[PDB]
């Protein structure tokens, strides 16, 4: 796995900027570190956290579905409708279809129906406004790692890497890459941004990012010691 | 109970 090395990836990148002190510039220049080419390929668009019974189920934003079981298994279903991947807890990937799976994960693809529907009917699609990286040869679609609640968030830590923080209390959103070494940053209004980190360092930015950057270190490091 | 994202 790289999953060790690309969460510590993310925290050297993290913390030299937060070390940098971003937001106690004389002067803040965060938009000379943006990078629109730097967005990412994959986001969680809706979640439904049902834990409680099934496992988290999500949407990423090329409208394929997925669910992290409680058993720590995860299956994903393709934006086609139609193919399914079937993911261990150690790991190991398998592939099907709606019309050709072994009979022990019938249950499974049912449950993926039934949050799929959920979802649909219910959840806002965060992200909409965003048209995706050109995906190529060298990336998969992701599935769900594993995924945490705190008071003031949800923190989403997907296959390919990328960390995702959603805040209850604003609606703002942060989509880390450590390959791009890049933060994206939803604001409440929806506005977006896509920012390469060592130039956050050079720039800085504003407290309202600053804060949201020590919080994501913060939760990469939890991601981390749990592993 | 249940826990989701932003609805519409």
């Amino acid at each position: 796995e790289v999953v060790d090395c690309h969460l510590s990836d993310m925290l050297q990148q993290l913390h030299s900027v937060n070390a940098s002190k971003p937001s106690e510039r004389g002067l803040v220049r965060q938009e000379e570190a943006e990078d629109p080419a730097c967005i990412p390929i994959f986001w969680v668009s809706k979640w439904v956290d049902y834990s409680d019974k099934y496992g988290l189920g999500y949407q990423l934003c090329d409208n394929s579905v997925g669910v992290l079981f409680n058993d720590s298994t995860r299956l994903i279903l393709y934006n086609d409708g139609d193919s399914l991947q079937y993911i261990e807890r150690d790991g190991t990937e398998s592939y099907l279809t709606v019309s050709s799976h072994p009979n022990s994960l019938m249950k499974k693809i049912t449950l993926l129906k039934y949050f799929r529907n959920y979802m649909s009917e219910h959840l806002l699609k965060a992200g909409a406004n965003i048209t995706p990286r050109e995906g190529d040869e060298l990336a998969r679609l992701p599935y769900l790692r594993t995924w945490f609640r705190t008071r003031s968030a949800i923190i989403l830590h997907l296959s390919n890497g990328s960390v995702q923080i959603n805040f209850f209390q604003d609606h703002t959103k942060l989509i880390l890459c450590p390959l791009m070494a890049a933060v994206t940053y939803i604001d409440e209004k929806r506005d977006f941004r896509t920012y390469r980190l060592s130039l956050l360092e050079e720039y800085g930015c504003c407290k309202e990012l600053a804060s949201r950057l020590r919080y994501a270190r913060t939760m990469v490091d939890k991601l981390l010691s749990s592993r | 109970n249940i826990f989701q994202s932003t609805m519409l």
